[PDB]
RNA sequence: UAAUAGCUUCUUAGGAGAAUGACGUAGCAUGCUACG
RNA sequence: CGUAGCAUGCUACGUCAUUCUCCUAAGAAGCUACCCC
């Protein structure tokens, strides 16, 4: 604000009152300059005001100008990730039997809760107790969701590798239950 | 004589009978009538004095379940029932009666002797299955002795007929199973029998002993041969709650419906079963008259989405569990196949398919994927199969390689706070205040222990005659309120930075996709969920908060593509219940600043006799039926009636039960499908939760005025309200809304009611429920048990006889009436266990350094200062401990500011935390 | 006011014990956790206790995890 | 608030105290009115900046104390609840934790959890004769202060060594640390 | 590591109102100079 | 007696500084209901 004429104009009128003071100028003239400081005082503190509005509007016109650019800096972001993950699954899909599932059907729609049940490569079977274990899958080979399938690796709670032949009745207590066998299909 | 006669009884077939009662004379038994005259009306247990009963036994002396009742009534009811019996003579279902007049005393009384009857009715079964009461169940009890469902040593266990304490007497009721579906199937025999011979005639559930037959054609006018009509109104109706409570239809799984076959092996791609459900409708249900079609997206109104909702809720049982859920489809984007779901299959609301399915597509924007990242079609196909044994629950896919256990670690310890406690003379043996509220920590098992608890949810077939009633009566308690569709510009969140569910929360919370998403691609979305249906996957998280017991506390966090959509839709409704002063719905009223007192005031709106009641709904959130949270959404859905149209309610109708109701749960690690119930993190779940709760008040009502006597009704206003209730619910079938108006003004008479979402105080007149007039604790314990499939023990369901005292506990905040400037006011007071459990135990490591929380402890002793008026000491001087705390915590605050800087703070105003005058003017009603 | 000592000093133990990664081994995380709710479900002070030590014989069976001549040292 | 601007406001009101003492009439008094008021409001424009600051720099030292506490506070988690715990311990006074307590300290630890139910399993390493003579009397063995019957005692390598072996002559001789498999009686 | 609601504390911005003071233009009362 | 100008005192409108109050929006921290008894 300093820069504008006002200022100028203002410390000019102080200059001349205090020439004026000092001086020894009459009452008529030392009021009248004491008159034009006044008015040139108004003007300043009018020009600072609007000054501070000026200021305090640009920068909350930054604040929301570098607030947006970040919002579609992240929406950007977010958009490649979204891609990426859909991309991803995708070539994890199994083209071959999910392919043939769905040209297989009358027009075209299957339920999503079976193509797992027919197109799944792994299966991940989690066990509570070893009497399950002994029900479901004894053995290294097992039969689930009409096909065969066969042991791969079992791993325990603490994602700890244990071999077939620990999962006995008398070494179940010692085991990190549940154990998630992981099996392939046959 | 009095073996003369019981020579003549037996007839032409040579049958042992012994007789019941003694000498010639009727035998009075307590029956369970399904009555409706000039006079009576209801479905209640009557005393009936007119049919002499005689039991037959077979060789070898014993006796066997088939009587002979020889009901004796005038000569014209005689010859009437004589010539309807010999029109309806060669029906299959239709008991063997034997018309005979006997010289009795010094006249030829005409008898007519049914042969070879039950104990027993339906209506007895329906009955005692319908208004249980464990106290005094009898005829159920015998009911399934007499019929090989249990051995009759199964009831000296401690709690049998629980069924979430014992979840094996569902096999027991199932055992009732076939012996219902045959009668079913006896009924489409005898209707056709009716409509075959012209004969015009009421079908009550109290005609029909529980082997099938029929016995009673006293209200039968004949008509001209062929165009005769049954009016199974009243008949199916009632029956309905026990269709799948004794699974009814379990055999249509067999091949040719037989038990001893093996299953039908339905084919896996087959998702449209819409011929199979009209061929059971047509074979079961055939006289029904209302239209059905199975699939909800052709009904007409939200009146007949609930009746065929409800259809399908039973006829969705025989159906395989895997071919459910979404369906998928292989769609084209820029020459790439994805598979996402281009519909749903609702076990409740039929095949509903998507009506914008871009097919050969080239580029996706964000509201393209933002739905096709939010639904389980890629997630369940590109995952691997999974096994869960440890759930009952299916399982549809494991996302990752590997489960993950996720496990709650214990509270942190604030030392200060109970070393200052205890010098202040706390924690003594034998002290009223006690450490009861811990921070309980969980194995890795939890987070699967309780999901499991979806096991307490079963496919509920809810009475639709008088369902679609209670919805009148329920909509008149939410008629205050205003609601419909606002723009995206309009929605208020209060929180942005919480997680935005799966698979969301791997890159944002939901400030992200709020701030990422402009509104005209956010108008988009909700536009799109109006005709489409979005899949959603949501998270279960266990939450870490300081608990009264041990078991795991699970939370739903839905994803932001259903809460974006779900606050857009219900916003208005949920801002207008959240601002309403004086309701039924006490949802957004303080308790502080005299809110509390305006709260107990409103309850006791004018009633005669008060008594506060309260009950509590033994798993709400995991037992609460499919068909009561439609009805709950639909209640919610009725202010759109200008804002969008039909086929918009109804696809924002499927959005919510495809992303509430019956969702895929994403639970640690592998996405599970969850049976039903509300989850706990939708946008409207306690206003749901709120709408069934008036809805089970108004269903225990219902039930409790029509189960009474009728003669016994002295009150003449009353018995005439009793006489438009049973008309209004089965011999009505479009809405009467003068009479649901009286009834509401019944309601709001004698039953006046306080709801948030679980939590009920009622203010009901204590003369007529005395009178059985309205409801009491006996009869939502019936509801309960016939409606939600648990057990309300009357341990945790309170009554209080005396009003100056308040409501026993309401919102976990009891309730007393002190003395305030010059008047009395009812303050509520927590537990003070609670506030002494949040002291000592801390979330936080950083919460138990003390002098950064004062801000802390001021709000403790704000919602614990009632305890200053408690007439114990030991609880009155909890608030006083926290007034010192908070006074050396300022004092050791200013020392070590004092320390690490040389100046103490100039500005200070913490001055007025530890005077008692500025938590005395927190329960003052000035503002 | 023996009795709300043991609770909380329970409390104090079974944050120390997940503190030394003993959450990563399920077998003994489980009957930490039991042992740790069973004492705070706890209204016999015998029992407290005695569940008590078999939680904070579990600290002292790791040898290398916490220093306990040292810890005690300042008594 | 004696900041220079108030001294000046100072003068100014102690003059027009004196002219109000004087106080006759008018135009000098109404001009010591006014000067006095350009005074007060030009000590009131530099002092609410200076209170404003006042209040903005107590806005700066409680930030800045409930930062380098809380860090303090979350950085010594480790060692800070260990301590507690073992305070805790201490106050509690009971007999069977002090006694598991004072084992450990010697290297008398356990290596399984320590079972409640009778007849029930408990391992327990005792590095040294001096240990084992304290704990060992006959057959019977005396650890949480409950009386345990000794199953086997194996030495560092495995190897089953019987009671009659373990005495003062021949202690060096073994290989400790002993571990005794004891069953609760 | 969820939805909704209520409450406490702190900060910022905006608006409105009241009071005090500085200053600039319009209206009223009084005194002085010139002219009629 | 009127007009023009100057000076002093009193009211109305506008600008600025300070204090106080109320509200509306935004942000941050915390507690409770929620879950279980
Ligand atoms: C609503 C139902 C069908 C409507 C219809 O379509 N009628 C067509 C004509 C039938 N006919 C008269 C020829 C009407 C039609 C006539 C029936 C009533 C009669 O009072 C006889 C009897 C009197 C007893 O107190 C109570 C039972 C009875 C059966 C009544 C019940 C009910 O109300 C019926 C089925
Ligand atoms: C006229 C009479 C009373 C009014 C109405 C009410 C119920 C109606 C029957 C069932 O709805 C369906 C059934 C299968 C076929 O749809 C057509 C024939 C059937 C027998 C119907 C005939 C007739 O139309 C009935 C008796
Ligand atoms: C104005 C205030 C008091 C003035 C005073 O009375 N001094 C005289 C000395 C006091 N006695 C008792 C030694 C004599 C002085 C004293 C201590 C100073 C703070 C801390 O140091 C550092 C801290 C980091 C940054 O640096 C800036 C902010 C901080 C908060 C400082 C602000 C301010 O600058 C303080 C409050
Ligand atoms: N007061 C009475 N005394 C004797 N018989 C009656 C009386 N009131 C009605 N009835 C007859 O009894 C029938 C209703 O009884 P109900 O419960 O149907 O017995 P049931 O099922 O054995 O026929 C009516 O059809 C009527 O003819
Ligand atoms: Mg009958
Ligand atoms: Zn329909
Ligand atoms: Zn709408």
């Amino acid at each position: 604000f300093s820069s504008l004429p006002s200022y100028a104009a203002f410390a000019t009128a102080q200059e001349a009152y205090e020439q004026a003071v000092a001086n020894g100028d009459s009452e008529v003239v030392l009021k009248k300059l004491k008159k034009s400081l006044n008015v040139a005082k108004s003007e300043f503190d009018r020009d600072a005001a609007m000054q501070r509005k000026l200021e305090k509007m640009a920068d909350q016109a930054m604040t929301q100008m570098y607030k947006q650019a970040r919002s579609e800096d992240k929406r950007a972001k977010v958009t490649s990730a979204m891609q990426t993950m859909l991309f991803t699954m995708l070539r994890k899909l199994d083209n071959d039997a999910l392919n043939n599932i769905i040209n297989n059907a009358r027009d075209g729609c299957v339920p999503l809760n079976i193509i797992p049940l027919t197109t799944a490569a792994k299966l991940m079977v989690v066990i509570p107790d070893y009497n399950t274990y002994k029900n479901t899958c004894d053995g290294t080979t097992f039969t689930y969701a009409s096909a065969l399938w066969e042991i791969q690796q079992v791993v325990d709670a603490d994602s700890k590798i244990v071999q077939l032949s620990e999962i006995s009745m008398d070494n179940s207590p010692n085991l990190a239950w549940p154990l998630i066998v992981t099996a392939l299909r046959a | 004589d009095a073996q003369s006669f019981l020579n003549r009884v037996c007839g032409v077939s040579a049958a042992r009978l012994t007789p019941c009662g003694t000498g010639t004379s009727t035998d009075v038994v307590y029956r369970a009538f399904d009555i409706y005259n000039d006079k009576v009306a209801g479905f209640a247990k009557f005393l009936k004095t007119n049919c002499c009963r005689f039991q037959e036994k077979d060789e070898d002396d014993n006796l066997i379940d088939s009587y002979f009742v020889v009901k004796r009534h005038t000569f014209s009811n005689y010859q009437h029932e004589e010539t309807i019996y010999n029109l309806l003579k060669d029906c299959p279902a239709v008991a063997k009666h034997d018309f005979f007049k006997f010289r009795i005393d010094g006249d030829m009384v005409p008898h007519i002797s049914r042969q070879r009857l039950t104990k027993y009715t339906m209506a007895d079964l329906v009955y005692a299955l319908r208004h249980f009461d464990e106290g005094n169940c009898d005829t159920l009890k015998e009911i399934l002795v007499t019929y090989n469902c249990c051995d009759d040593d199964y009831f000296n266990k401690k709690d049998w007929y629980d069924f979430v304490e014992n979840p094996d007497i569902l096999r027991v009721y199932a055992n009732l199973g076939e012996r219902v579906r045959q009668a079913l199937l006896k009924t489409v025999q005898f209707c056709d029998a009716m409509r075959n011979a012209g004969i015009v005639g009421v079908l009550t559930l109290d005609n029909q002993d529980l082997n099938g037959n029929w016995y009673d054609f006293g209200d039968f006018i004949q008509t001209t041969p062929g165009s005769g009509v049954p009016v199974v109104d009243s008949y199916y109706s009632l029956l309905m709650p026990i269709l799948t409570l004794t699974r009814a239809l379990t055999a249509e799984s067999h091949v040719d419906t037989d038990l001893t076959k093996p299953y039908i092996k339905w084919d896996l791609l087959k998702y449209d079963f819409t011929e199979e459900r009209l061929k059971l409708f047509d074979r079961y249900f055939k006289y029904w008259d209302q239209t059905y079609h199975p699939n909800c997206v052709n009904c007409l109104d939200d009146r007949c989405i609930l009746h065929c909702a409800n259809f399908n809720v039973l006829f969705s049982t025989v159906f395989p569990p895997t071919s459910f859920g979404p369906l998928v489809r292989k769609i084209f984007v820029d020459g790439v196949p994805f598979v996402v779901s281009t519909g749903y299959h609702f076990r409740e609301l039929g095949v509903v398919h998507n009506q914008d399915v871009n097919l050969h597509s080239s580029r996706l924007s964000f509201k393209e994927l933002l739905v096709y990242a939010a639904d389980p079609a890629m997630h369940a196909a590109s995952g691997n199969l999974l096994l869960d044994k440890r759930t009952t629950c299916f399982s549809v896919a494991a996302l990752t390689n590997n489960v993950a256990f996720q496990t709650v670690k214990p509270g942190n310890f604030n030392k200060d706070f109970y070393d200052f406690a205890v010098s202040k003379g706390f924690f003594k043996e034998g002290s009223s205040v006690e450490l009861k509220h811990f921070f309980f920590a969980q194995d890795g098992n939890a987070a699967i222990s309780d999901y499991d608890y979806y096991r307490y949810n079963l496919p509920t077939m809810c009475d639709i005659r008088q369902l679609l009633f209670v919805v009148e009566v329920v909509d008149k308690y939410f008629d205050c309120y205003d609601g419909g569709c606002i723009n995206a510009n309009q929605v208020i969140v209060n929180n942005l930075d919480k997680s935005a569910g799966f698979p969301f929360n791997k890159w944002g919370k939901a400030r992200l996709y709020y701030d990422s998403m402009s509104y005209e691609d956010q108008d988009a979305l909700f536009a799109y969920t109006k005709r489409n249906v979005i899949p959603t996957i949501t998270q279960m998280n266990l939450k870490y908060a300081i608990s009264a017991k041990n078991r795991a506390r699970t939370v739903a966090g839905v994803s932001i593509c259903s809460t974006m959509t779900n606050r857009q839709f219900h916003q208005k409704l949920l801002k207008s219940i959240a601002a309403t002063r004086g309701a039924t719905v006490v949802i957004g009223t303080s308790k502080f600043y005299g809110g509390w007192h305006n709260m107990l005031k409103t309850v006791y709106s004018d009633v005669e006799n008060p008594h506060l009641m309260g009950w509590d709904y033994p798993k709400c959130d995991r037992a609460m039926p499919n068909m009561l949270r439609i009805m709950a959404s639909l209640v919610l859905a009725r202010k759109h009636t200008t804002c969008c149209s039909l086929s918009h309610r109804f696809y924002r109708l499927a959005n919510e039960c495809a992303q509430v109701l019956s969702e895929m749960v994403m639970c640690g690690g592998s996405l599970y499908v969850k049976p039903g119930g509300t989850s706990s993190g939708d946008a409207t779940t306690a206003y749901a939760n709120s709408v069934f709760n008036i809805c089970q008040a108004v269903t225990a009502n219902v039930n409790a005025l029509l189960s009474t006597d009728g003669n016994k009704i002295a009150d003449k206003y009353v018995r005439n309200l009793q006489h438009r209730l049973y008309e209004c619910l089965y011999r009505n079938r479009d809405v009467d809304t003068d009479f649901v108006n009286e009834f509401y003004a019944y309601l709001r008479k004698h039953f006046s009611m306080m709801i948030l979402s679980d939590d009920a105080v009622v203010c009901f007149n204590s003369t007529y429920a005395s009178q059985g007039l309205v409801a009491s604790i006996k009869n939502f314990k019936s509801v309960l048990y016939y409606q939600n499939n648990v057990f309300m023990s009357e341990a945790k369901c309170w009554t209080e006889t005396d009003l100056t005292k308040g409501p026993h506990e309401f919102c976990s905040q009891h309730t007393m009436l002190v003395k305030q400037g010059d008047d009395y006011v009812y303050l509520p007071y927590p537990d003070p266990s609670r506030i002494l459990g949040a002291g000592c135990f801390v979330d936080d490591i950083v919460k138990t350094d003390g002098t950064l929380m004062i801000e802390r402890f001021v709000s403790l002793a704000i919602d614990a200062y009632p305890l200053t008026k408690h007439p114990n000491q030991e609880y009155a001087d909890v608030f006083h401990l926290y007034l010192q705390y908070i006074r050396k915590l300022h004092d050791e605050l200013t020392g070590h500011m004092l320390d690490m800087y040389s100046v103490m703070l100039t500005n200070d105003n913490t001055s007025r935390y530890w005077e008692p005058e500025f938590y005395e003017a927190m329960y003052t009603p000035h503002t | 006011s023996k009795m709300s000592d043991v609770k909380c000093t329970s409390v104090v133990l079974l944050s120390v014990l997940q503190q030394l990664r003993v959450e990563s081994s399920s077998k003994l995380w489980a009957q930490c956790v039991q042992l740790h709710n069973d004492i705070l479900l706890a209204k016999d002070t015998t029992e407290a206790f005695e569940k008590m030590v078999s939680l904070l014989s579990v600290l002292l069976s790791m040898q290398g995890a916490v220093d306990i001549n040292k810890l005690c040292e300042e008594m």
